[PDB]
């Protein structure tokens, strides 16, 4: 269960991680650790060198600007779920990050190792995307901008090329009020689903919604069927549970050791169901 | 050469030491440095029983390399003891019974000092809710909460002392 | 008492010459000496001694020692003091002094060499250095240099005590005047021996391991007695005596000088628990020489009156022991002058005797044991009177002892000094030994060597020996003290067997020679027995020393064994269909004796004894391990006789030991091979004793030799080839007839080089009874001749 | 650093070790390489029982600076059996019991190892006087003068196997 | 607190080990058969200093006594250190052996 | 091999059952070796086994 | 027991070495380290740093050169007792060596080592200062000659300088013929008293003597009223007696532990007798 063997870097400039990074097509970056490692102890892959992103201090900057949250990548868990300017400007954040894993993992894992890693389950992956955030990525050629969805191209898969780092993460300041919710083994466990909804009320009748599942497929399901199903009506219980099943309906989830497609289904109807309750009361109160 | 030279302060003491990159710091905590204390059983940052204190903060020493450690002040189990006593927090332990194989016991102490460090009388709600991820085959748990919440654990954190 | 138990057991393996089972890792490299142990964070001890042999200490700085880096720790006397008085040191002797030495000298310091300060560090280099930074102011005080100056002077070696008169004692007082006023003849000697080192090659070590999370001390330690250790340890520093586990390890040589309790052993203990790391203790040969212990250093003024026939009428003796600063834990002064008294008349028959024995302080270091302890001095008086008595008659040596030595067909028989002679070879060693040396052609050798101007002499000496050492032994020479060795023998499950022993070896070979004795009593072969020792964790005991191992080692590895094999015989007579007392082992083979068919291999009985609960007969007791002390009933008394031929020549003084021959009677021998190896051992310090080696102390207490350049000890050009002769008188109180021998060359081969010396220069009417004789020494004597 | 490289070969291995220039070459086989078979009875050159080989002659390493080893080849007492079997002079000393604690048995090898190399089969007279500069104290000497003439030896010696 | 145990090694006793909640019995059952042995020894020998029969000497808070007269008792390390190096306390046909082992089951 | 010795530490809940298996399968004479068990962290019966 | 602490310098050249000796008042010169070494354990000198002379090549040459021999002081024991050269040119000398100290000393010690350490009781000091040696010392400034005899001052006490370092000797190719012998409790061991015998046979008739006695004091003595007495005698028993009575009278000798100064004479004058007879015997043959 040891690493295979590898060299170390840690540059003081994002420019020269790019360099490192070009000149050696086999070297991988490392932010945290925290899922790197675990394949590296099963020898899943093998790095010729890792460039520790530890020393590019842009990479930890934390700022707000114009309606929009900037989260560096190297931000850790941590940080993002205790920081001040993460909590008033996104607060969904901050609650979204409760979830995962345990304290310790938090304390070393990072934004931008999360959504790089992509795990199909894992909540920022998932979260970004559905808050519509945007990702700036740095190369060689220079820094290019992509959309949170568009970056999420399925599990351990994103629009992440050769020799590229993620630098930032815009976040828009939302205008809906968001509520997440999510089923896991354990609290702390890998969700088996996970689901957010952001909605506006207009005294007691949706005028926007927002619905999107996480973990049940590879990518985050936004569910369109759902959101404009609550444009105009009272959100109660039936009605949630109305959305729920269209937002579910169409998903195939996969079935595995720790639940069948069925199972998942039905925890994601109950799950979803939950979430947009909460949030119909968050918003309305 | 194909170790690196690494500057840390250990339980309060400067250390240099010389590691490869493929050794994470539990290894090199245990092999390089010397003290056993801090245990690994699982190296997949499940279980817990690697964590330490790095900067005043718990992270898994089996997920984090050892060269990265460089520039960090690093506390493990060993240090936790001043003189020939044990501290307020494992006097608790022991009183408690609050372990029978010990194996989990150096992780577990090093959340626990996590949690008093910024709370010294929490609920055992909470101390459940913060320890859930340091696993323990032997005790059932109750008795490691009972230790947690101790009132002479909580003097001891109030006066920083834990 | 059980402890007495004289198993019985059938010879096979005991009497063969089985080659050392330790010599392979001796041979390699491989052997592990307190020196080669490395423990984690070990730490090391340094010391710095008093340069004085009696002075106050008005002061002492420690300030920069302490700073230098590296340095972890230092202790002057008063921080031991808080610790542990010390030594406490007595005897259940009337009128006997108690001595307390305290680790590190507190105040004043009693002897050049004492502690007065130790250091631990990083290294012993760095400690060393250190105590060089350490400042004592002293305030030199009048000091006792001499048994004549102790005696006669007003200073006072220890002021603990009243006079400097540690030990006075006289068992036997008989009006001797007359006897020497009318006796046909008479011969009389003021001897004298030096101090001498036992001189080890590999000096004194001791690494303690304390650790506070547990409360347990573990002293690795080069020592010949290890249960004595773990005791003292906890009971001169106040630690519970179940958590300090006393381990050891391979030892270079102990000769009795590893059989003391050390202040370095206590020392490092509470170094260690002090600091929480390991400390270690590893002297240097100049500390060897300076602060262990020394022996022999006796003066014998002995007289001895006989008829015309040179039958013994009477024989007087005083002596005096120059025992140094203190008692030695735990012999005492009394390890020479006192329990060599008592055995003064060795082999013969003497109606009329009056002795004393006189141990006084002196500002030296403590005279302590050293192979063959205080019995070698009056040997080599009485032995050099009696070839005095013999040339004076026209008598040879060895007729002259055919009239005095106790005859077949005395014993038993009881001296005047209480020792009763039960079973030895005396008259026929005498008979053998002249058969050995032939005479009548020494004397034609002799005759011819004056024509090339060289002294050429014949030396005789014949003793008996107290061997198995325990309470009636010690009872016997004047120091009560009850004895307890016990041993553990457990016959593992397929049949091989593990012992456990609470004998030190020092080179000795027990490794191989207890694994004998087991092997015979449990009828198996000595390859399927292995021998347990150096760690007090199980079975307890006195540790190897007065030639007692192999002699304690058969009867409590015997009494151990024993208590197992019956519980075999059991089982196997109920499977078998006989009494077990009629059940025997032999070759592996479990049988009714005499009926060999009769029988089952001895691992499917003890295979059966495990695990085959059907098979046991009802009041069964399976358990195959056990554990028994033993103590002999009496006296173990082996006898034996030594010759020697020196040249020595009249221009230049030089000496030679060209001959030696030997007869020894230990017994039943376990290992011929391994006692001829102890012979010719205690042969070449014998010679080095008489002709070489002296510590010595000046006028004003200097120690002026402390090294292997001013301390000479015998070399391959000094030791010559020598012939060895057995007999076996088997002791009845030991299992397979076993008696010891370990000691016995060093007590009686120094007396044939002196009588050899003193034959060689007869002729000139010229005596020598100083040792070591020096070309000095012969020198003066021969200048000073009438 | 007060620490020299020293670069020298030990039993047939190159071997590289640091040492400071005041311990001598007893005390580095011994403490820095690990090899205790090499034994310290004096420090002062007069027992013997530290003598070893340095390019096939016998030399006092307690009188030898460990850095003076530099460029040298060294043989211990732990390269002479070969394939965990005594070799001919081991097994002689055996046989003929030319050791009891063991202690000069390392020095006398060496010394032993020499006069062989010289002479096959040495009078006893020679062995005397070749190992009159190492000192047993509980032998008495005959034996190892047995062992070292043992007519096995003599052969083995004349096949440069000793 | 005077007591100590010592396990993880061979080189004495053999045992199964701990397995089908047998620990706390067999252990039990063979220390108490092993301390019995040199307990009598003890017995034994303070009977004979206490001029009293063997089974009626016992053994509570360090005290070796004649049972339902503490008053005539004696410390227990005072005993065992008679046992060990005071001869001449010993009652006849006494064995000084104060160390045991015994196999339960 | 100087002393044919073997000394065998196992986190083991049974000491003596290994000394004797490994002496019969590995055909190593059983008083020439010693099994030692240090502290050991959980058993359960998971190491009341022989493990190859 | 353990040294105290130096640092430690081998240099290539002789200018070299004498450039740190000179710079460093506190360095001392190593050699063979026999006797230098046991001083250390002793901690009886505290030298800065310690200079090898192993690396100065000339300082191991032996050569010999119209009738006259030259021994680097870098020359082994060892090498002078086996050496072809020194056996043709100066025998003695390899018969003198066979009386220092053992095998594995003589396998380290050198020449110049012994000369310098100048112990009175030492072979090599007397030996060269008997034989008419000239010893060659280098400095800063040169090298600069000083017969053996001035060389050799005293107990440890010779005419060397701080900062100078002895080269090599040159020994006169000896017309007389000569004989050594010594007494030592054990051979190998340091002597009480040696003496050498230097004798010119015509016919079986002395005609050119040297007597020296060394060890008995200080410095080796030449014993001129035994060589002026020898000249001319037909040496028998009675003849070296007389001689060897001369060659010691007004000797003075230190009585210590090893021997009084009247067993030191007594001795020197049986040792000097033996050695007087055995040259005559040598050098008619
Ligand atoms: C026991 C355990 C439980 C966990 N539970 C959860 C959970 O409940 N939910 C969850 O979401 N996560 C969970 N995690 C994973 C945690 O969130 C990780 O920290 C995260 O997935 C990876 O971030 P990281 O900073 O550690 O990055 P690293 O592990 O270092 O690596 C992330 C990957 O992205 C690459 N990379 C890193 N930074 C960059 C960058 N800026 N640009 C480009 N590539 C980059 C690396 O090369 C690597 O391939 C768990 C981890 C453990 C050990
Ligand atoms: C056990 C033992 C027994 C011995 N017995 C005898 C004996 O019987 N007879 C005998 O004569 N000797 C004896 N010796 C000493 C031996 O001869 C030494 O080797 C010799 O005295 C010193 O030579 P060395 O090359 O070792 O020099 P080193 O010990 O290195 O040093 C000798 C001294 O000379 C200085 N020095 C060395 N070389 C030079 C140079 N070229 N120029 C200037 N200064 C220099 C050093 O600085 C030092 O002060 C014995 C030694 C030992 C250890
Ligand atoms: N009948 C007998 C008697 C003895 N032996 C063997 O010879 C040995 C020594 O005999 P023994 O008289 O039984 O004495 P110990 O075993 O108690 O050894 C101690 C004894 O041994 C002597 N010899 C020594 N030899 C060495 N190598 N090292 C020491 O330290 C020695 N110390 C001395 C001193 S002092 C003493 S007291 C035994 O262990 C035994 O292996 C035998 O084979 N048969
Ligand atoms: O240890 Mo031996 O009796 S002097
Ligand atoms: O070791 Mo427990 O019997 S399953
Ligand atoms: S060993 Fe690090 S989390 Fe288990
Ligand atoms: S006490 Fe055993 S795993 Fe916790
Ligand atoms: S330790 Fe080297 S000769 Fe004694
Ligand atoms: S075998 Fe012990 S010193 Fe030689």
């Amino acid at each position: 269960m040891k690493f295979p063997a590898f060299s170390y870097r840690a540059p003081a400039s994002l420019q020269e991680v790019i360099q490192v990074l070009a000149d050696d097509p086999d070297a991988r970056i490392i932010a945290g650790g925290q899922s790197l490692l675990p394949l590296l102890a099963f020898r899943l892959v093998y790095p010729s060198c890792l460039v520790d992103l530890r020393n590019v201090s842009e990479l930890f900057e934390i700022s707000q600007s114009a309606g929009i949250l900037s989260v560096g990548a190297m931000v850790t868990h941590f940080r993002n779920k205790t920081d001040p300017t993460v909590a008033k400007c996104v607060p969904i954040l901050p609650k979204v990050l409760a979830h995962v894993a345990h304290q310790a993992v938090r304390n070393r894992g990072t934004l931008g190792g999360s959504l790089a890693h992509a795990d199909a389950g894992a909540e920022m992956p998932f979260l970004m995307a559905t808050l519509g955030a945007t990702m700036y990525i740095a190369s060689s050629a220079g820094v290019r901008s992509v959309s949170a969805t568009d970056f999420m191209k399925g599990h351990y898969f994103t629009d992440l090329e050769a020799g590229e780092v993620l630098v930032r993460v815009e976040i828009p300041i939302p205008a809906l009020h968001w509520e997440f919710d999510e089923y896991a083994r354990r609290k702390g466990d890998y969700a088996l689903v996970m689901a957010a909804a952001g909605l506006s009320m207009q005294g007691g009748r949706c005028v926007a919604a927002r619905i999107a599942l996480g973990a049940v497929e590879e990518r985050a399901h936004q569910a369109i069927r759902a959101n404009d199903f609550l444009v105009g009506k009272v959100i109660d219980e039936s009605t949630a549970a109305t959305a729920a099943e269209l937002a579910t309906e169409g998903l195939e989830p996969r079935s595995d050791i720790h639940g069948s497609r069925d199972l998942r289904l039905s925890l994601a109807k109950a799950i979803t169901q939950r979430v947009i309750l909460k949030a119909a009361q968050g918003a309305m109160y | 050469s194909q170790l690196m030279r690494i500057s840390a302060t250990i339980n309060g003491k400067p250390r240099v030491f010389y590691v490869e990159p493929r050794m994470h710091l539990a290894d090199a905590l245990r092999e390089v440095v010397g003290l056993t204390g801090t245990k690994i059983g699982c190296e997949q940052g499940v279980c817990g029983s690697c964590t330490i204190l790095i900067d005043g903060a718990p992270m898994r020493s089996c997920l984090t390399l050892a060269v990265q450690a460089e520039g960090c002040s690093i506390e493990t189990v060993e240090g936790l003891s001043q003189g020939e006593k044990l501290n307020a927090l494992q006097d608790s332990f022991r009183r408690h019974h609050a372990l029978q194989c010990g194996f989990c016991t150096a992780g577990m102490l090093a959340t626990a000092r996590s949690i008093l460090a910024e709370n010294p009388a929490p609920s055992r709600d909470e101390v459940r809710e913060v320890m859930s991820g340091n696993l323990c085959r032997c005790t059932g748990y109750e008795t490691i909460i009972d230790a947690i919440t101790d009132p002479a654990v909580a003097e001891a954190a109030r006066r920083g002392e834990v | 008492m059980m402890k007495h138990e004289v198993v019985a057991l059938k010879k096979k393996s005991i009497g063969t010459s089985v080659l050392r089972r330790e010599d392979t890792r001796l041979l390699t490299g491989r052997g592990r000496y307190i020196a080669d142990l490395v423990l984690s964070g070990m730490l090391h001890v340094a010391s710095l001694r008093s340069p004085f042999a009696h002075a106050r200490i008005v002061s002492i700085d420690v300030a920069d020692a302490q700073a230098l880096p590296g340095v972890e720790l230092v202790w002057c006397g008063a921080d031991v003091a808080e610790l542990s008085q010390g030594i406490v040191a007595t005897m259940q002797v009337e009128g006997f002094q108690t001595t307390i030495q305290p680790l590190l000298a507190n105040g004043v310091t009693r002897f050049v060499g004492e502690i007065v300060a130790v250091v631990v560090a990083s290294s012993r280099a760095i400690a060393e250095d250190a105590a060089q930074l350490i400042q004592v102011e002293y305030e030199e005080l009048p000091a006792v240099t001499g048994i004549e100056a102790a005696l006669e002077g007003e200073a006072r070696a220890n002021d603990t005590l009243a006079g400097n008169v540690v030990s006075r004692t006289s068992r036997a007082r008989d009006e001797l005047a007359p006897i020497f006023a009318s006796s046909a003849g008479v011969v009389r000697g003021q001897f004298s021996c030096g101090r001498v080192s036992a001189c080890p090659m590999e000096t004194r070590g001791a690494v303690a391991q304390y650790e506070w999370t547990t409360q347990q001390l573990i002293l690795w330690t080069a020592t010949q007695m290890p249960s004595f250790v773990r005791t003292m340890v906890a009971m001169f520093c106040a630690i519970p005596e179940h958590l300090i586990e006393v381990r050891v390890p391979d030892v270079g040589g102990g000769f009795g000088q590893k059989a003391h309790l050390h202040p370095e052993e206590l020392l490092v203990c509470l170094l260690s628990r002090a600091l929480g790391r390991p400390v270690r203790w590893i002297e240097d040969r100049q500390e060897n020489f300076l602060g262990a212990t020394h022996a022999k250093q006796q003066r014998n003024e002995m007289g001895l009156a006989f008829d015309g026939d040179g039958r013994f009428l009477a024989l007087e003796n005083r002596s005096i022991t120059d025992g140094g600063a203190y008692n030695n834990l735990p012999w005492t002064q009394l390890v020479e002058s006192h329990v060599g008294n008592a055995v003064i008349l060795g082999v013969y028959k003497v109606p009329a005797v009056s002795e004393e024995s006189i141990a006084v302080a002196t500002n030296k270091c403590p005279i302590g044991a050293y192979r063959g302890v205080g019995f070698t001095a009056g040997q080599i008086a009485r032995e050099t009177l009696i070839d005095r008595a013999a040339r004076q008659l026209g008598l040879s040596p060895f007729e002259i002892r055919r009239r005095n030595v106790v005859m077949p067909e005395d014993f038993p028989f009881t001296n005047r000094l209480g020792q009763t002679h039960r079973e030895g070879t005396y008259l026929q060693t005498i008979n053998l030994l002249e058969e050995m040396v032939n005479p009548e052609a020494f004397r034609q050798r002799q005759a011819e060597a004056r024509a090339r101007g060289k002294y050429l002499g014949l030396g005789v000496s014949v003793f008996n020996e107290v061997t198995g050492t325990g309470t009636r032994t010690l009872s016997f020479l004047g120091t009560p003290t009850t004895t307890h060795d016990s041993a553990t023998v457990r016959i593992d499950p397929t049949g091989k067997v593990t012992v456990t022993t609470s004998l030190a070896s020092s080179g000795q070979g027990h490794e191989t020679t207890l694994a004998q004795i087991a092997a015979d009593v449990l009828g198996v072969p000595a390859s399927d027995v292995v021998i347990q020792a150096g760690s007090t964790k199980n079975t307890y005991g006195f540790g190897a020393y007065a030639s007692r191992g192999a002699v304690i080692g058969a009867g409590s590895i015997g009494r151990a064994a024993s208590i197992v094999r019956e519980r075999v015989k059991q089982l196997a007579g109920h499977l078998l269909e006989a009494a077990s007392e009629d059940i025997v082992i032999e070759d592996g083979l479990v049988h009714v004796a005499g009926v060999p068919a009769k029988g089952m291999p001895f691992a499917e009985v003890v295979g059966a004894a495990y695990f085959a609960d059907a098979t046991h007969p009802p009041g069964f007791d399976a358990t195959l391990e056990a554990t028994a002390t033993y103590d002999p009933s009496d006296l173990v008394l082996a006898n034996g006789g030594h010759a020697a031929i020196v040249e020595i020549d009249a221009s230049t003084y030089a000496t030679r030991v060209t001959d030696f021959f030997a007869v020894e009677d230990c017994g039943t021998m376990i290992n011929p091979m391994i006692v001829e190896g102890q012979i010719r051992g205690g042969i070449a310090q014998a010679i080095g004793q008489t002709l070489l080696e002296e510590v010595i102390y000046d006028d004003f207490g200097q120690l002026v030799t402390t090294t292997l350049m001013d301390y000479l000890i015998p070399t391959t050009l000094d030791v010559p080839d020598i012939r060895i002769r057995h007999l076996e008188t088997p002791s009845p109180l030991v299992p397979g007839g076993i008696k010891g021998m370990g000691e016995s060359a060093m007590i009686s081969a120094p007396a044939a080089v002196v009588a050899a010396v003193n034959d060689a220069l007869a002729h000139l009417e010229v005596v020598i009874e100083t040792v070591p004789i020096t070309p000095e020494r012969i020198f003066r004597s021969i200048q000073e001749r009438p």
